[PDB]
């Protein structure tokens, strides 16, 4: 007679990051 | 025993002809047998990306089981489809379903190779709750099961050819996406069936239109299975024609008691000649119904409206309402846009190729670049299109291309590539598009753009398709891809005089050929030019101003008689050719909008009598009497 | 497959193992998918880790290098009882000559012949 | 225990004495001891590259405490080791990172502070997933823990140098590569071991030879643990020659025999003029002078902040110039792979300056990178191939200037780039009709002579000054450039051997051939490009009609004006 458990389950993301230029 | 309970054969209802017709996958079928009796690697599993009859083959070979056109070593077979789920729900305690499985696996070999079993979805029986794929593992790795799978290559990469333990017991049966004539026959059985499903009847020009345009159009699903949902709900439109009524009568039905409910609610107008007129209408409908005493066949025509019904692309039948309000989509986009013939001829000659179908099914529908000076009415004729159209102004993809100034709000056109912040939310064009593949796109000002935002519109006014960063692809085939510009405006300004259309055109499209791609300009559909306004075309948006301002005094208890000399003063305080018709607005809001709001606030104009908007000396005066 | 608590397939581990270091370096084992011992679900391969660094494991592994790469030699301990021991692809005249050995096997089974050429 | 699930007793082998008699690396031992005998911050860490033997410090630094060589602080306790590698590769969920590690710090605690611990890889403790600085930390200001750590100064600084509060505990302990004799004292205290477990020989000479190749030829792995891996994996195969079916010392022949599988240096540099007419006809003196420069730079006299050699060339391109580089960078270090090809006909600028070497920061081509310095720094020993360098900026002479004094050049964006390890090649054709209609008779040193004086002229004469030597180039005969094309003509059948064809020729046919494209003007590629386009379009036109059969006999034949090739 068990009972299954609701589990936590950790997640992931991320982000980029752009980046500008002076044009001389 | 225990497969009496948790399992479900098919070929007893195959055995009574229950399953449905079978056709081709002649080629499948034969790698799927020869797969069967191979001695090492024995377990076949089916590869089919959504809809293409996996479930099908394996009803199919079940049937060719029955019909005994499977070869001496496989008759007597008995396929049996592992019900998943029923073997789960009764396993309370602890290790039943572990002993559920072990017994079937037992009952299995009882059957000493005389069973073939059929696993549907088998990136479910990975792992299907140690728990059940390493439990038939070592049944596997013994030669002792004739399992067969069936998955979405989706799944059988990311679930099952990860685990390369796995791969030395499964085979690549690899179903493709049918052919068009596969489909036709395909429906040709089925219609069969479905017509001795509903008691209609079905015909074989609509079964090839139904194949040709569930193709050409819906982007998303796959073969066969859109052309069968195609053919089935029109099967139901048509019983349910023969069952109450034609729908016109219904349209008929729900108009007056639509009406009588609002009616009851009034217990000014805008109500009686509706009323009266669709009374009579629906008179005069009930007795030609009864005079016809309808519809009780499937042409391809109630495929189209079907499809358009599903979609939203106008495939149906050009109805008479159709082509007197495209001749008046000329005649009404000079109602709202007055002036500037090309634009107008351009635009109403690409909505009239594409509801001829003489559209070229490779491209959007009509791509326009617009140029001229500042409020000669781009925009404006951008909502006259929308709001024919769908009749709302925003009711159209509007993507302000001033916005997009970086190189990298691509990433809000299009979308976010995977993992990172936003990315489960597509772009705004993409998924705007994607809802809804018939829509009017304005980019707005695409001159101010980034000019590697130029790619993204390559590849749209290429091709009508375009990659978003969540792997997928959108139609864009079915959509008018218009932008607007000015980069001629001191050009164009100098040399509308003395100059014809064309030196005009040509010499503004160098200017252009100059700021854009050269790559870009050639794959435009259609490049119109405008001018700049005369006092008489700034007169005539005068007056559709002047009726917009009535209508919202109109609304607030109030109205308003002009003069006709104030009109001149109008025209002439708010004119110049330089800056479009918005000084004329400029002008209206001032000499007009600032003394009525000014006496209106002090209490000083009355509500129910007559704002007669009559001159002063060089000013305008209201009066009240 | 026989196993069904946690200390009944961790209790026969562990009684194999003691059989092992029993046996005494006359047994050299092979297990094939150490990744899979790492991540099979304390878990096996840990659990094997003391074999390897007590001085008594004879085992051999098989797996990807991006396993072995990724899984192990990452790992310490099961970095350093162990090498780039890499299966090369054979030739295609090798390829035939497997073919020759079990031609025959093919022959007999499906009760077919098949031709060198 | 848990302690019985994750830790290794290292104080139990050693009791025994059942582990590596650790010699060498004291001094870092005795900062380890610096480090575990403070009141606070007890927790040093190792730094150095992977394979340096941080478990062997840990594992000498616990006989020490068997031997009793350590004060009277570091006794009783028990070295252990706890993996990084399992308490998150089990972790499924939210904690079971956490679970067992707050279970291994309460078991410690039941220990009593009796208990030195092993860490590796220390910036794995940062990023699992928040994971272990926030629950060792405290242990790390605490005193009760008693780390080892042990990772590298890139990882440490990338990582751990973001929080100071982790870097404020842990103390650095620098563990670099050892030496070559360094490896051979730890071998030297280690071939007792190895000979008695083998029981076999070891020869020491060819410890020292296994020691000096495997820091020459691989750097894969580095010192002490690739000397292991090739005394180990030698001494099997010695064992396997002893038990196949004879020494027992294992010999340096063995050692270059899985040096090269798994010498010929000094006098291929001695007979590097022999080297260069491998693959290369005429250009004698040339040969000759580039021979001599590249012995010279073996010589080991010039500037240990030189590079290998200053060079300019002169004369008619494309005759074998590029072919020279192309065969100088295949004896000289590898193959035909490491070189850059240049064109100083593009740079005329100053943004030309900032292209080639490098952007400033926060501008166009800055990760981009400079054109050459990036790919010296991908190819450090190359060959650097320039073009036409009479069409540059002059500015960038000055970073020429740079590179034959310092050899050394910081790019746009900020480190060093070295020089001493590759040849400067630069290509002119200034005087080429001074070489071209002056080649009968005249020698090569005065034309050299004058042709310098004409680019000193022409160029700056500091410029020149730094250059060795100047070869003349001078335009080969027809029956070098035919023999050429006789040796195109052998890869070409080489080529069509692997696709199986006996092929011949007529010598009337291969005159034609030698007279398609010679041309004193160009180069030796429009000969290339002649006999390439004449002959492989209306072959494979014959070949895939179905007229041409493996195994027959090919001669190309003449005809009038062409070349027919027949099946015989
Ligand atoms: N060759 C075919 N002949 C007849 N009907 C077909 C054929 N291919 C597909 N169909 C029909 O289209 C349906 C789609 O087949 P499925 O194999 O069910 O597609 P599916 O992607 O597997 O969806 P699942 O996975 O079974 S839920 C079948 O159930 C049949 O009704
Ligand atoms: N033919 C026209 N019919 C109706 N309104 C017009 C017409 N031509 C110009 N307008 C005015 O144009 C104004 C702004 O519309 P827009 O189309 O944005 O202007 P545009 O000159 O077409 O160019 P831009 O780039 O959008 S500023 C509206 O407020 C209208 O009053
Ligand atoms: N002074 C020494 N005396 C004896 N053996 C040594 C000595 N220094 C290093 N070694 C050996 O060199 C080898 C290096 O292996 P490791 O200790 O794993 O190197 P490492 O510095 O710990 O780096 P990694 O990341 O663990 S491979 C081991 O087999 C050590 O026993």
């Amino acid at each position: 007679a068990a009972a299954a458990a609701a589990a936590a389950a950790a997640a992931a993301a991320a982000a980029a990051a752009a980046a500008a230029a002076a044009a001389a | 025993q225990a497969l009496k309970k948790y399992t479900i054969d098919l070929t007893e209802r195959a055995e009574q002809g229950k399953l449905d017709p079978v056709i081709g996958r002649d080629e499948e079928i034969r790698r799927t047998i020869q797969v069967l009796q191979r001695r090492t690697k024995n377990n076949p599993v089916l590869i089919g990306e959504p809809g293409v009859g996996k479930t099908a083959i394996v009803e199919g070979l079940a049937q060719r089981i029955i019909n005994g056109e499977v070869p001496e070593g496989l008759k007597g077979r008995r396929v049996l489809a592992l019900d998943m789920g029923a073997l789960v729900a009764g396993a309370k305690y602890r290790g039943e379903f572990e002993e559920r499985l072990k017994g079937v696996l037992n009952d299995l070999a009882k059957q000493e190779g005389n069973v073939i079993l059929f696993i549907d979805a088998l990136h479910t029986m990975v792992g299907a709750g140690m728990d059940a794929g390493n439990m038939l593992k070592p049944a596997l790795a013994r030669g002792e099961l004739h399992c067969v799978g069936a998955t979405t290559l989706d799944e059988y990469r990311q679930y099952i050819e990860k685990d390369a333990a796995l791969e030395r017991r499964f085979q690549k049966v690899f179903v493709a996406e049918p052919s068009v004539e596969d489909t036709i026959a395909i429906l040709r059985g089925l219609k069969e069936r479905y017509e001795l499903h509903h008691h209609v009847q079905i015909t074989d020009p609509a079964i090839v239109a139904a194949a040709t345009l569930s193709h050409r159009y819906i982007a998303d699903r796959q073969l066969p299975d859109k052309a069968i949902d195609l053919i089935d709900e029109a099967a139901s439109s048509i019983r349910m024609q023969i069952d109450s009524k034609p729908e016109e009568l219904d349209r008929l039905d729900r108009r007056i008691i639509q009406l009588k409910l609002e009616q009851q609610a009034l217990m000014l107008d805008m109500l009686n000649e509706e009323l009266s007129d669709k009374e009579r209408q629906y008179s005069e409908l009930e007795e030609e119904w009864k005079a016809e005493k309808l519809r009780n066949k499937v042409t391809d025509a109630e495929i189209a409206e079907v499809l358009a019904r599903w979609t939203g692309i106008p495939v149906s039948r050009m109805m008479e309402s159709e082509r007197e309000k495209l001749l008046r989509m000329e005649q009404e986009l000079h109602h709202r846009v007055i002036g500037q013939n090309e634009a107008v001829d351009a635009v109403s000659n690409a909505i009239r190729r594409s509801r001829a179908g003489l559209a070229d099914p490779n491209r959007p529908i009509g791509s326009f670049l617009f140029l001229g000076p500042t409020g000669v009415g781009k925009t404006e004729l951008c909502k006259a299109l929308a709001n024919f159209m769908f009749d709302s102004d925003e009711a159209m993809v509007r993507i302000d291309m001033s916005e997009f100034m970086e190189k990298h709000s691509v990433s809000r056109l299009v979308g976010a590539p995977p993992g990172y912040v936003g990315y489960e939310e597509g772009g705004y064009l993409t998924e705007a598009v994607r809802r809804r593949p018939y829509s009017v796109i304005l980019l707005d000002a695409v001159e101010k753009a980034h000019p590697d935002v130029f790619n993204i519109l390559l590849q749209v006014l290429d091709d009508g398709r375009l990659t978003d960063g969540q792997g997928r692809t959108v139609d864009f085939r079915n959509t008018v891809v218009i932008m607007t510009s000015n980069l001629g405006s001191d050009l164009i300004q100098e040399r509308f005089g003395e100059l014809d259309y064309a030196h005009m055109k040509e010499l503004v499209l160098g200017v252009v050929s100059h700021n854009f791609r050269p790559e870009f300009i050639n794959r435009i559909d259609e490049v119109v030019v405008f001018h700049p306004l005369g006092e008489q075309h700034i007169a005539s948006i005068a007056q559709i101003q002047l009726k917009r301002l009535y209508k919202r005094l109109e609304e607030r208890g109030y109205e308003i008689h002009i003069s006709d000399e104030a009109l001149k003063l109008l025209s002439e305080n708010g004119y110049d050719p330089v800056y479009g018709a918005r000084p004329l607005k400029r002008a209206i809001q001032q000499q007009i909008e600032n003394p009525l709001a000014q006496q209106i606030l002090s209490g000083e104009l009355v509500p129910g009598k007559v704002i007669r908007l009559e001159v002063n000396e060089d000013r305008i005066v209201a009066v009240q009497h």
